């Protein structure tokens, strides 16, 4: 069975609010709990399921109800938002996201065609920008003459902004030259919960 | 909460060995009774690697494939603790920890209270090689703001950097995680919102750094007219 | 009425006066003579929990050990961070003698005499005594000696058999001689201890048995240490002044637990190091080369010290490894029936 499972996978708050994270161990044992941000190692906060490592503030708390190890933070902070695992002896939880809570924003798209430049050297990138928008989840869809694109995109979001709590995210379409070529209408299509239906960015190969 | 200091990060074939050194102050060594080693994969979880007993060198893993390919060792007159990995795999590739535990932690099972900064290590047969960097032109074509940018293509390895007019652009600016293609190069996008009335009478250059190839370029990017 | 507490005790030995054997002679200066008339008394109806990994005995026990080491067993070569010291080392007299620990005046000791107590939780058979029983400072790795016995069946003693950085000790009911010798003349480095190849594989099958039970019947595998300093990966002990570093390979070999071909007289080879790592945790320590003549201990295995894989989470066996290296575990093996209460 499973040593260790950490809930909820994710947690969308606004600050001052409480967090309530859990870690339900097969085992009864004492449990740890760490909070990660990107770029940085894991930071103590409880210790011995419901002790307060040395400098952090007293709005972190442990306990437990039976196997079930929780987490607490109140009146959460800005700074509070990352990552956060739970550890009980060598096994890790799977981690819980917490993240900052705005209101819905529908993402502005654009779209950008290949560079001359770029085509000289045999290979066409396609990119569709999807920028400054909440929640994180969104959907593109490439379409090249009509014809949805699948297994040559790659795709990148940012981190939480920490000024408007929005994210942005890239997509890169990667074509041949010769692909890129033989065809004229290229299409990124968004989905995403500010958007009463799907946007269409599109533009015609050789156009201005 | 101070930091244990690592060496530094790194690229290995692979099947070669690398080691990874954490060391401290006499004085934290002093009260540190195990050195545990845990990686953090690319977006994945923490899983633990081994440990080694400060006072008497003593070791244990997280796995049969641990046990065979990790040594875990430490030098108490330096107060370091080492780290040595044989046959890398790709799957070795991450950000690798040392974290510390204290003498005396009776029945309260395992708590690291200082950790490393961590060291990434990269394993991969790629080769180093600098970015071509390519415009995201602005449409000329209803928000009142237009997006441009700089596609930061097949380099190797990480990282690059990318600012904008010198550093003097910083508003509005995104700077996505670069993406690992089937290359084996990565690629990188940043992009900047700016106002469509300033699109010909405001000038916008990415200049983008590469220094494992000693690579630098400056990106001029303007609306194809 | 009484109240778990922490005190300073006094010990109580039969040390010689005349002798000159260096336990003899610290105990002597520091000891107080074995209580004559020693009376127990059982405690009627009364239910007390202990702790065996968090008694304060077992450090007052490890501050002695460290003193008689460090007055008696000073080396020629001190080398402790960058510093060398130099002194005298000459050859002593050295048998462990049985040292019995006491309350001071206002407090007891409680004894728990069940016969299964594995050392942590709950004990139904209690009683009070003035001193512990006699208890030899035997300083080794891996294997227990010449301590006392589990009474009942094996025990496995661990401040959580699941927190695989906690030692495992495993207490014996039945001892198993080993036999250990340096030949007198040749290397005079080279020594070798015998064990009844028969009896020790008949224990370590019923150690076997025992594990099985605490970890859900899974199939049970030793193996030799995967790392460490020497006087950890082998089985270390001090014979008359000489520190001996024996392989024990060979003692667990699965093999033969559950073949035939085991039988017979198992000959470990060891080493006699005139260059060690004090087990005090203070550094490097050098001697000078052994003593002329057989040099000989026979010692009563009466445990043993394991550390147990990680990493077996789902998998169908378990594997363990000889441990040691911290000696209040050593303690530990013997006071862990012991507490110390305060009378109000
Ligand atoms: C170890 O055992 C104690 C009880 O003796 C228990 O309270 C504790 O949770 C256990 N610790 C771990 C880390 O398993
Ligand atoms: C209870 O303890 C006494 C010593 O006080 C011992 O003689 C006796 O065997 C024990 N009885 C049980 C129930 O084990
Ligand atoms: C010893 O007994 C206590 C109380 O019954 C129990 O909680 C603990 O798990 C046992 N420890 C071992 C190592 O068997
Ligand atoms: C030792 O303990 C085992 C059970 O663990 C038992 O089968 C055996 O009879 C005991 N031996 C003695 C001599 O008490
Ligand atoms: C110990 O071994 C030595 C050397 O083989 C032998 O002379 C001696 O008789 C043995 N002692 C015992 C009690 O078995
Ligand atoms: C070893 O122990 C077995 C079982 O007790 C015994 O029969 C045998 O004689 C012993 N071998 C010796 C003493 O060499
Ligand atoms: C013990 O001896 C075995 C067999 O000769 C050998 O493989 C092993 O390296 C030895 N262990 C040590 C600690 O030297
Ligand atoms: C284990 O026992 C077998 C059977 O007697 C023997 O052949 C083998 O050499 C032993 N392995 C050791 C002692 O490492
Ligand atoms: C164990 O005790 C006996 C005396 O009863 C002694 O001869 C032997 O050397 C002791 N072993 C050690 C390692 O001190
Ligand atoms: C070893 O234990 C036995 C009982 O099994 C005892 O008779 C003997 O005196 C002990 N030998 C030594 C040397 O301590
Ligand atoms: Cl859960
Ligand atoms: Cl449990
Ligand atoms: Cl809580
Ligand atoms: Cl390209
Ligand atoms: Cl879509
Ligand atoms: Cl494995
Ligand atoms: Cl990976
Ligand atoms: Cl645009
Ligand atoms: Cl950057
Ligand atoms: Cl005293
Ligand atoms: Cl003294
Ligand atoms: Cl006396
Ligand atoms: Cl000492
Ligand atoms: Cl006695
Ligand atoms: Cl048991
Ligand atoms: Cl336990
Ligand atoms: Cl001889
Ligand atoms: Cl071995």
């Amino acid at each position: 069975e499973i040593v260790l499972t950490q809930s909820p996978g994710t947690l969308s708050l606004s600050p001052g609010e409480t967090a309530s994270l859990s870690c339900t161990a097969a085992s009864y044992g004492h449990m740890t709990w760490y909070q990660k941000k990107p770029g940085q190692p894991p930071k103590l906060l409880i210790f011995a399921t419901s002790k307060r490592a040395s400098g952090i503030p007293d709005r972190f708390s442990g306990s437990q109800f039976g196997k079930q190890y929780t987490l607490t933070i109140t009146r959460m902070e800005p700074e509070d938002f990352a990552r956060y695992y739970c550890q009980q002896l060598e096994f890790f939880g799977q981690g819980t996201r917490l993240e900052i809570r705005r209101t819905v924003a529908a993402p502005s798209v654009f779209i950008f065609p290949p560079s001359d430049e770029q085509l000289k050297s045999g290979t066409a990138s396609v990119v569709c920008l999807l920028n400054n928008f909440y929640p994180r989840e969104a959907k593109v869809q490439w379409k090249v003459d009509n014809a949805l694109q699948s297994g040559n995109s790659q795709e990148s979001v940012t981190e939480q902004d920490s000024k408007d709590s929005t994210y942005s995210l890239s997509s890169t379409l990667t074509l041949s030259k010769a692909d890129y070529e033989k065809h004229k209408v290229y299409a990124c299509e968004v989905t995403h919960q500010g958007l009463s239906s799907p946007v269409t960015k599109s533009f015609n190969r050789g156009e201005c | 909460q101070v930091q244990l200091v690592q060496s530094g990060s790194g690229v290995k074939k692979p099947g070669a060995s690398v080691r990874v050194s954490c060391w401290t102050s006499e004085d934290i060594f002093e009260r540190t009774e195990l050195i545990h080693w845990v990686r953090q994969a690319p977006g994945q979880g923490l899983e633990w690697i081994g440990w080694v007993k400060t006072v008497t060198g003593a070791v244990n893993f997280g796995s049969p494939d641990f046990r065979q390919r990790v040594s875990l060792t430490r030098d108490r007159d330096l107060f370091t603790a080492h780290m040595d990995i044989r046959g890398l795999t790709q799957g070795d590739t991450a950000t690798y920890f040392c974290a510390r535990q204290k003498f005396y932690t009776g029945g309260q099972g395992w708590y690291f209270d200082l950790w490393g900064r961590g060291t990434l290590i990269v394993v991969s047969s790629a080769s180093t090689k600098g970015p071509s960097v390519f415009p995201l032109a602005p449409s000329s074509k209803s928000g009142g703001t237009a997006a441009l940018g700089c596609l930061v293509k097949d380099y190797f390895p990480e990282p690059v950097t990318v600012s904008w007019n010198s550093g003097a652009l910083t508003s509005g600016v995104h700077t996505f995680p670069a993406v690992l293609q089937s290359s084996g190069l990565y690629s990188l996008s940043s992009v900047v919102t700016v106002p469509s009335s300033s699109l010909g009478t405001q000038t916008y250059i990415c200049n983008v750094n590469h220094k494992p190839s000693n690579t630098k370029v400056d990106k001029k990017v303007e609306p194809k007219s | 009425v009484w109240k778990d507490a922490d005190t300073t005790l006094f010990c109580a030995s039969d040390a010689k006066a005349h002798e000159t054997e260096v336990h003899n002679v610290w105990a002597t200066h520091a000891c107080v003579p074995t209580d004559p008339n020693p009376q127990e008394i059982h405690l009627e109806n009364v239910t007390e929990n202990f702790n065996m990994w968090k008694n304060n005995m077992v450090e007052q026990m490890q501050e002695d050990v460290i003193s008689l080491w460090d007055q008696s067993l000073q080396p020629c070569v001190k080398l402790t961070g960058g510093s060398v010291i130099k002194q005298a080392c000459p050859k002593i007299s050295f048998d462990p003698i049985p040292i019995h620990y006491c309350t001071p005046a206002g407090y007891v000791i409680l004894k728990c005499n069940d016969k299964n107590f594995n050392g942590t939780g709950p004990c139904k058979n209690v009683s009070s005594v003035q001193c512990t029983h006699g208890i030899k400072p035997v300083v080794s790795t891996q294997l227990l000696l010449n301590g006392s016995l589990a009474e009942e069946e094996i025990i496995i003693r661990s401040e959580n058999l699941t927190n695989n950085a906690k030692t495992i000790i495993v207490h014996l009911n039945k001892s198993v001689e080993i036999n250990c010798t340096r030949p007198s003349n040749g290397d005079i480095r080279k020594a070798y201890c015998e064990i009844n190849g028969t009896k020790w594989n008949k224990v370590l099958k019923q150690v076997t048995e025992k594990l099985k039970e605490h970890f859900n019947n899974k199939t049970i595998i030793f193996q030799p240490p995967s790392g460490g300093d020497l006087e950890i990966t082998m089985h270390h002990f001090n014979c008359r002044g000489e520190f001996f570093y024996c392989n024990t390979t060979q003692l667990f070999n699965n093999t033969c637990i559950g073949m035939k071909g085991c039988n017979g007289t198992i000959t470990l080879p060891c080493k006699i190091k005139q260059i060690i790592n004090m087990w005090q945790g203070t550094g490097q320590a050098m001697y000078a080369p052994p003593i002329d003549g057989k040099i000989n201990c026979v010692s009563n295995i009466t445990g043993i010290l394991l550390t147990r894989d990680g990493g077996a989470n789902n998998t169908s066996n378990e594997t363990f490894r000889p441990g040691g290296g911290n000696i209040k575990d050593n303690w530990r093996s013997e006071l862990y029936k012991y507490k110390v209460v305060q009378i109000e």
